């Protein structure tokens, strides 16, 4: 159900 | 081959991404960075993509 942060890139 | 299974849509924000939405199987051709893989859909599109929305396949 809740999004997982989008990660940072390099 | 590694295939993955979107578990969330993606939009596809910055022009390498490889937009997806939720139950896209994707193949996985490369593993530059630990959080960004290289994918590719079952049209053939590629570009990157972010695992925490992605599932191994099975
Ligand atoms: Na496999
Ligand atoms: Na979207
Ligand atoms: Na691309």
């Amino acid at each position: 159900y809740e999004k997982p942060a989008l990660p940072r890139k390099r | 081959a590694e295939y993955v299974r979107a578990l969330f849509d993606f939009n596809g924000n910055d022009e390498e991404d490889l937009p997806f939405k939720k139950g896209d199987i994707l193949r996985i051709r490369d593993k530059p960075e630990e959080q960004w893989w290289n994918a590719e859909d079952s049209e053939g599109k590629r570009g990157m993509i972010p695992v925490p929305y992605v599932e191994k396949y099975r």
